[PDB]
DNA sequence: TGCATCCGTGAGTCGAGGGTAATAAGTTGCGAGTGAAGGTTTTGTTTTGACATTCAGTGCTGTC
């Protein structure tokens, strides 16, 4: 600033905090979640939701589901797929269609 | 010019100047006194906390804006505590006597 | 093409800022004689009298 | 209302009450959304609210009031 | 979260400790190609904070793996980041150094120990030791010893003294010593010899020593031992988008303390020579300084820029920090700039706006309602469909922007009307439209000025933009009773056209019926705009209560008077229409409005006198050219017949009579007396010089000049701007300023020459330069002013104390000058006042005093009355509404909740800017009054005065008066007090050199106690023959007679003094120099006879409220009684003062004259030297105090055009009086000021029947205003404007606090004010600490 | 009661294009630390004895 108004202290950005619209888009991903996740049932939520961690502080994995229902890791990955496929199916991925969007 | 939100400074969390950087306005102290003598105080609580610095305020504005219910949270400015690093800097104690 | 306000003369005073009409006026003047004499096409003694 | 807020100060008394107890009103149907006592008029929440007060509809009591009632029937459900 | 209050006070090094996170030992901040945070750096993970998220370095503990675990390896925890500001680290040193706040600046550490700061740089500079404790009595405490004379106190003793050269040294004093032994000797001996110059230290030690006792300072945590280091998002190390780095500036700073800091703990460990580790303990104060104050201790310091550096204090120090930028003012979101522009078809309440704009700026307010739509789905979506053009984003645009009001700036704002808020309206553009009749609010014109806009996001400030600052609910400006909506330039001239009165138009003659049907026939073109036609009206009054009462009557009348009928609310008579419609009865016709039909139609109202005033212009055409400026013939001969006199005193000046003084005063006046003619040139000729024939012979009228009906209008000028055309343009200067001999004959018409426009650069270039800084000047001016008026807010109804201040007029000078009742207007009674008919008390101790109870008061004849000022309120922390009337701005009574101060803030220094650019004769009949007047009957008859305290004032029969003037100490009279004086007749006469020194008594002359050659000389007249003994003045005469008083006696026949009648003092006058006696001895003079003539702006309002004494101040009379004169000019002459039964003697200056002889009586008020005249607060009481600055600073704004209510200037008066001197104790200390509500506090705790007396009087104490703001309880309202440095040091000595209760600290907190909408928040958090 | 010797303020918004440079030693070991690399290890994922079960591949039986 040639003149006795501005400086170097003016000019820079900080893009740390987040965004304003995206912070925003973070809830109405999160609501979005819950609200797919309750057309499906209670054992089918508990073997996918948790093993991504959503909501939860941990990451469960493919043992710690095997060891706590029976012993089985085989069939979840293939419950999962049932929990792929009908919401896979352009009916309740609509509020998944712009998320996909990125 | 316009801007309704854009970007923000590192050391005072304030809004940037000009057509340029995709700035904000300038809210400068002559225009406190001529804000004082309406009496408007909300604005003044709305034009240095919810529109400037607190940044809790700043989202909680900004998200609830979106719902449409027009409410403020507000709070401390981040330029009242980045004076008192400075004024604690020079051996000088301050504090807040809570409640 | 320009109409302006008549009242920034007074306390500003430019007298000569309306003498650039009334000399320019005619500047027109002359110009709208020889342009209606090129449509007409009489001689140059009349140009040249001009 | 678009014009004049006058009137709405020679019910209540003050110009800086009326900063309030219209706003303590219309958050009340801002995100509460309660019915409104005069008609709508194609107006946004802070022109029927004071369109309420000319007539000497929504006081500092009438705020309170309304809600004193709703308090304890409010509180004669709990239980 | 929410705190009630702070505290400040100086921090021990175990603060520090407890403070911090970890020692900052190693300068290294980030490594060359890793860009790293550093172990046991700068930017330290292990001791600041951590940087990505639940992410260490090396890579061991992760993922949440671990979670409270530091990664032991590198240092480094995994927990929640942003702690980068919070978190502050800290340094061990290993020599103390010291503050240099509580150093260079009184010292505030040798101040404490009496010890001068050069008996400190000695020690702290290391060039000479001192003592610390001498062992044995031989010596003494605080002590320099040279280190030659050191040694010597070695080799005689060795061990029973001790004695550093170090800030240990300095250290070792504060441990050392105790209080309670000193502060209660301090206490035996301020009884002992309380002689001021020694007793103010011991005023200001037992604060001082009593300051550390009570508080719980301690004076040892004032020399550094630790020192805390600001988190690294204050210091930061940033790069650029290419790769190059830029930083704070303390990073550089920081890293001096660290490094010297480690040469000296390794150099220790090397035992270097006592010589070097002396230097190495020099430089750490040196940088150490470096960091507090870069340039005040020696030298400034600069790097690589070869620029002084900005320091730590620097953040805070000047508007460079932040308390002056980014504390108070801000930047801000929301916001937006466009240029302005006119629109004749908004109304009032509505603006313009453009559509890119809007939806650029309401973009968080079409994101809510989309999804209240659906037609977007979610947030990304709905930012994706802005882009692509919908019609519902302009269904949703204006469907947001209707009833959401929004605010407009303009720079330089001058006052409160500079900010308001309309309705947007859209149109397709690119610049921000704007009403008209706004531009009178701004001073403001559509020359590209730009605008700022703003926007109220929440509920509770769109409801202020509705309430408070929609457009329509403040229309009287706070300056006066007038509007601001006076119409500024075409509607005050469509109208000037159309109500007119000639003989023109045809159709004059014939009746209408009504004003509807003028426009069949005026637009027919059968009618005229001015043609002067009978119509038959019905026009309507209010007889009733509130009801409309019907007439219908008959006018004759003109066709376009007529035509603005069809609006007028039918309430003003049709008189109010039947002029010519200037600007001066056209803002009455708006004040008339509302005096009777209260406000809401005169918002409807002035909206329809905008759309005619176009209207009818764009019927009429207004224009200029050439020919409409006329020179008439007059112009050759006038300027010739004088021409052949300026040659005329040039051969006076070539036969050498005339002198310099007198052919320069001669020419200017002959060349410019022509000049004043050139006005009486014009005006018969261009006046009525149209000659219009109507069944007559010719008629006689207003002009067809299209000139002087624009002047009378009001749009530009008035008969002083067409002399710059019409004639010659007046005289010329220079930029040092003296007046032309030749002035011009030319003019904007015929044409100047080439030095006749050289010249005219020189009162225009200076006449920019004059002003482009005084508008620096004001907005210095404004800036203090509004700092001692930051507290002051309503509290309560009524004080109920004793009554005030008394309204009379200012008639003095000339004519009437203020009418009483406008200055009675607005107001509150205080006394039970009445008709001159006697008793009839129209109060009630108290009545509101509005335009028709002022009606009463112009009824009657009866012109003096008292009302309650702020002067007479005495609630605490604000003023009564029942002692301030009206708000001038709303115009009802002013209710509780509101500002008082600012607004008079804003209203004093708003025109500032628009400022700065012999015998008394009777004028009419009436009665007459002088009183306080002792005179006498003279030798002509008439009265003759020899008295101070007389002067004439000329009054009707009625008793208001018309005129007054001073009369001299001794003036000669023609006509009697108490008599009738025709108009026109000659009363008073005086030579203007002499001030006589007439004899009142009757005697004869005898050449008494003066003997030539010792107090006089002999100087008899040569000519005549007449000389008495002639005394010299002050230098020229013996000493041998300098210290005898010069007397002539009054002496009889038989050899006594001639007494005064009434009393047995002698009467000689004991005659200063100069004043040559006219009679010799023998002779008897008269009574009333000479014996000896004695023959001989806005910086301007920056003494009236900065409390400055003049450089010559006319000094008053202190105690009266019966005073003999003293010293012979030991430096200057002293005053013998005996009462009558009172108790001084004092220096003057004696080269000036002097009032008071040397026995005669004094009272007090009484001025004994001449001149201009604190002292008035001394002696006399409080409302006079005020009188005089009301009347003088007022009185400016008169002379230069502004019209101010004298309250706003009365509100100062009380910020300016906020302190008391105490006389005795009892119950506190003796004699310093304090707060004079405070004073009144403890009368009513103690004076009161808790005690008989034990209390303390006190007067009343004067600060200057610049620093009344800096002598305050709280400090950070001192601290965020001036002198930063000084304001945080006495505060943290003393261990202050605050209560956040002014307004400036409320706004940098980010809490709410305690005023207006959250006034009424307050009191709640005010009853909640009494309650709990 | 001066005599000077330093202290410290001078309105307010936008636009403006981008920017630094002086100087200086090598040679020598040896330590702590960025890579590639040993692929094995804890965890994702493949088929077979069989049984309660759903179910489809055999003929049957029953009706209209
Ligand atoms: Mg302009
Ligand atoms: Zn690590
Ligand atoms: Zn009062």
């Amino acid at each position: 600033g040639d003149d006795e108004d501005s400086h170097l202290g003016d000019f820079i950005e900080d893009t740390t905090l987040e965004l304003p619209l995206d912070s925003a888009t973070t809830e109405s991903l999160r609501a979005a979640t819950h609200d797919v996740l309750a057309g499906l049932t209670a054992r089918e939520a508990k073997v996918l939701r948790m093993r991504f961690g959503i909501d939860m502080n941990t990451d469960y994995t493919l043992e710690e589901v095997g060891k706590q229902f029976d012993v089985t890791r085989e069939r979840i990955r293939q419950i999962e797929a049932k929990a792929l496929r009908k919401l896979r199916h352009p009916s309740r991925s609509e509020v998944l269609r712009s998320f996909l969007d990125d | 010019h316009a801007r309704s939100t854009g970007s923000y400074s590192l050391v005072t969390q304030q809004p940037l100047g000009g057509k340029a950087q995709f700035g904000g306005q300038r809210f400068g102290e002559m225009e406190v006194w001529a804000l004082e003598a309406y009496g408007a105080a909300y604005t003044l609580q709305e034009m240095l906390t919810v529109k400037s610095d607190d940044v809790n305020g700043r989202t909680k504005m900004y998200k609830n804006i979106v719902d449409g219910n027009h409410q403020m949270e507000p709070g401390m400015p981040e330029s009242f505590n980045v004076l008192l690093k400075e004024i604690r800097s020079l051996g000088i104690n301050i504090e807040l006597e809570d409640e | 093409d320009i109409v302006l306000n008549p009242l920034g003369v007074p306390s500003r005073m430019n007298i000569g800022q309306i003498l650039e009409t009334h000399l320019g006026m005619a500047a027109k003047g002359i110009g709208d004689k020889i342009n209606a004499m090129l449509k007409q096409q009489q001689e140059v003694a009349k140009l040249r009298e001009f | 209302a678009r014009v004049t807020v006058q009137d709405a100060v020679e019910k209540i008394g003050n110009r800086f009450d009326l900063v309030l107890v219209a706003a303590r009103r219309a958050r009340q149907m801002q995100v509460g959304g309660k019915d409104p006592l005069v008609p709508e008029e194609n107006d946004k929440t802070t022109v029927i609210a004071l369109r309420e007060i000319e007539e000497g509809l929504i006081n500092n009591q009438i705020l309170d009031v309304r809600e004193r009632q709703e308090q304890q029937e409010q509180e004669a459900a709990e239980l | 979260e929410e705190f009630d209050a702070i505290k400040i006070a100086l921090a021990s090094p175990d603060m520090i400790r407890s403070w911090s996170f970890g020692e900052v030992k190693k300068p290294e901040t980030i490594n060359y190609r890793t860009f790293k945070p550093e172990r046991d750096g700068l930017f330290c993970a292990r001791i600041f904070g951590p940087v990505k998220d639940y992410e260490c370095l090396c890579g061991k503990y992760k993922r949440l793996k671990h979670r409270g675990v530091i990664c032991e390896k590198c240092g480094v925890e995994v927990t929640q980041t942003k702690v980068r500001r919070e978190r502050m680290g800290h340094i061990e040193l290993a020599s103390p150094t010291a503050h240099i706040w509580f150093l260079k600046s009184p010292s505030r550490i040798g101040l404490l120990l009496d010890m001068p700061l050069r008996d400190i740089e000695r020690v702290l500079y290391f060039e000479s030791y001192v003592v610390i404790e001498g062992g044995m009595t031989n010596l003494e405490r605080q002590q320099i010893l040279t280190e030659e004379q050191y040694l010597d106190a070695l080799e005689e003793f060795g061990d029973e003294f001790d004695a550093k050269m170090g800030a240990e040294a300095i250290q070792a004093l504060l441990k050392s010593m105790d209080l309670e032994q000193e502060c209660e000797q301090l206490r035996e001996e301020l009884n002992e010899t309380n002689s001021e110059t020694k007793r103010k230290k011991l005023t200001k030690r037992i604060k001082l020593l009593e300051a550390f006792v009570q508080s719980g300072n301690k004076p040892e945590w004032m020399i550094l031992t630790v020192l805390p280091v600001l988190p690294p998002d204050l210091r930061p190390l940033v790069p650029l988008d290419g790769g190059r780095f830029a930083t704070s500036d303390l990073n550089d700073l920081y890293r001096r303390v660290i490094n010297r800091n480690n040469r000296l703990k390794r150099l220790l460990d090397l035992a270097a020579p006592d010589i070097i580790v002396r230097n190495e303990k020099r430089m750490l104060q040196e940088a150490v300084d470096a960091l507090l104050d870069n340039g005040r201790r020696g030298r400034a310091i600069t790097g690589s820029n070869k620029r002084p550096l900005k320091s730590l204090a620097d953040m805070i120090k000047g508007k460079q920090g932040r308390f002056r930028q980014n504390l108070l003012g801000k930047r801000v979101d929301y916001s937006g700039r466009s240029v302005i522009t006119v629109g004749p078809y908004l109304r009032l309440h509505q603006c313009g706006l453009p559509k890119k704009m809007a939806l650029e700026l309401f973009k968080p307010f079409i994101y809510g309602k989309l999804e209240l739509r659906g037609l977007a789905t979610t947030i990304k979506a709905a930012k994706k469909m802005v882009e692509r053009e919908e019609a519902v984003v302009w269904d949703i645009l204006d469907e947001v922007i209707r009833e959401h009001p929004v605010l407009l700036n303009r720079a330089p704002t001058l006052h409160r009307l500079g900010i308001q808020a309309f309705e947007p309206v859209l149109i397709e553009g690119k610049a921000i439209q704007l009403h008209p009749l706004v531009c009178a609010a701004y001073n403001a014109d559509f020359d590209g000025d730009q605008m700022a806009v703003h926007v109220p996001l929440t509920l509770e400030a769109q409801l202020e933009a509705r309430a408070l600052m929609m457009s329509t609910n403040n229309i009287l400006s706070p300056a006066n009773g007038e509007p601001i909506i006076v119409p500024s330039q075409d509607v005050v001239l469509g109208l000037y056209y159309m109500t007119r009165d000639c003989v023109n138009a045809k159709g004059e003659g014939m009746v209408l019926t009504g004003p509807k049907e003028a426009e069949r026939l005026y637009r027919s073109g059968l009618a005229s705009l001015h043609a002067r036609v009978k119509v038959r009206i019905t026009e309507y009054e209010k007889d009733a209560n509130g009801e409309l009462v019907a007439k219908t009557s008959l006018k004759d009348t003109t066709v376009g008077r007529a035509i603005l009928w069809m609006i007028v609310p039918k309430g003003l008579p049709y008189s109010i229409v039947n002029q010519a419609l200037g600007k001066k009865a056209i803002s009455k016709m708006l004040n008339t409005c509302y005096r009777i039909l209260g406000l809401k139609p005169t918002v409807i109202f002035a909206d329809q006198i905008m759309y005619t005033g176009f209207a009818y212009a764009a019927r009429s055409g207004a224009s200029v050219g050439i020919d409409d400026m006329v020179i008439p013939e007059k112009k050759h001969e006038i300027i010739s017949e004088a021409e052949a006199e300026v040659a005329e005193i040039q051969e006076q000046f070539q036969s050498g009579l005339v002198t310099a003084g007198e052919r320069y005063n001669k020419v200017i006046d002959i060349w410019a007396a022509a000049n004043d003619r050139v006005s009486k040139a014009m005006m018969d000729n261009l006046q009525t010089e149209t000659v219009i024939n109507r069944d007559g012979q010719e008629e006689k009228q207003v002009s067809f000049n299209s000139i002087y009906m624009m002047a009378d209008s009001g749009a530009r000028g008035s008969a002083a701007q067409i002399r710059q055309l019409a004639g010659m343009r007046g005289l010329m200067a220079k930029p040092d300023g003296s007046i032309i001999e030749t002035p011009i004959t030319a003019n904007f018409r015929e044409g100047l020459n080439v030095l006749q426009y050289f010249i005219s650069t020189h009162g225009a270039r200076k006449g920019l330069a004059d002003t482009a800084l005084k508008t620096a000047n004001s907005g210095y001016l404004t800036r203090r002013l509004v700092d001692v008026a930051q507290d002051l807010v309503v509290t309560e109804d009524d004080c109920g104390t004793h009554e005030g201040i008394m309204m009379t007029p200012v008639i003095e000078g000339g004519d009437v000058k203020e009418p009483l009742r406008d200055r009675v207007l607005g107001r509150v009674t205080a006394e039970d006042v009445l008709k001159p008919g006697t008793a009839d008390i129209l109060v009630p101790r108290n009545t509101l005093l509005h335009e028709q109870w002022c009606d009463l008061l112009e009824e009657n004849s009866v012109d003096a009355v008292k009302v309650r000022s702020v002067v007479s309120c005495d609630t605490d922390f604000g003023v009564c509404a029942h002692c301030y009337g009206r708000d001038l701005a709303r115009g009802h009574i002013i209710n509780k909740g509101e500002a008082i101060g600012v607004i008079a803030a804003q209203s004093i220094g708003e025109p500032g800017t628009q400022l700065t650019m012999s015998s008394i004769q009777v004028k009419n009949k009436g009665s007459i009054k002088l009183s306080n007047v002792k005179s006498v009957v003279n030798s002509s008859g008439k009265l003759v005065i020899t008295s101070r305290n007389t002067e004439l004032k000329l009054i009707d029969e009625f008793g208001r008066t018309k005129e007054s003037y001073k009369v001299p100490y001794g003036a000669v009279l023609a006509k009697g007090d108490g008599e009738q004086v025709a108009g026109g007749e000659t009363v008073a006469n005086w030579d203007p050199h002499t001030m006589p020194v007439i004899t009142e008594v009757s005697g004869f002359v005898r050449f008494t106690d003066m003997i030539d050659g010792q107090t006089i000389t002999r100087q008899t007249d040569e000519l005549t023959g007449l000389s008495s003994l002639v005394v010299l003045d002050s230098a020229e005469r013996t000493a041998g007679g300098k210290d005898l008083r010069p007397a002539l006696k009054i002496v009889d026949a038989q050899g006594n003094d001639v007494l005064i009648p009434g009393t047995d003092m002698p009467a000689q006058y004991f005659l200063p120099g100069k004043a040559i006696v006219q009679l010799e001895d023998g002779v008897q003079i008269s009574s009333g006879d000479t014996l000896a003539r004695i023959p001989q702006g806005l910086p301007r309002v920056a003494d009236l409220f900065e409390a400055r004494r003049p450089k010559e101040p006319a000094i008053l009379a202190e105690i009266s009684g019966i005073v003999s004169f003293g010293k012979e000019t030991k430096g200057k002459r002293r005053l013998v003062i005996t009462p009558v039964d009172g108790s001084y003697e004092e220096m003057i200056p004696k080269w000036r004259q002097l009032n008071v002889f040397e026995g005669e009586r004094v009272e007090r008020g009484d001025v004994i030297s001449d001149g201009p005249e604190h002292d008035i607060l001394r002696l006399r009481g409080v409302h006079a105090v005020t009188r005089y600055i009301v009347n003088e600073v007022q009185d400016v704004y008169r002379l230069q055009g502004v019209k101010i209510n004298d309250k706003h200037i009365e509100v100062i008066v009380r910020q300016m009086l906020r302190k008391a001197t105490i006389v005795n104790a009892g119950s506190s200390d003796f004699l310093e000021g304090e707060q004079v509500e405070y004073s009144r506090v403890k009368i009513a705790n103690r004076e009161l029947e808790a005690n008989g007396k034990v209390g303390a009087t006190y007067s009343r104490d004067l600060l200057g205003i610049t620093k009344a703001s800096l002598a305050t309880e709280s400090f950070i309202s001192a601290a965020s404007f001036q002198e930063t440095t000084r304001v945080l040091t006495e505060a943290a000595v003393a261990g202050k606090r605050d209560e956040l209760r002014g307004l400036k600290e409320n706004v940098i907190v980010g809490r709410l004010i305690p005023a207006g909408t959250g006034y009424a928040y307050h009191q709640d958090r005010m009853r909640r600490r009494a309650a709990g």
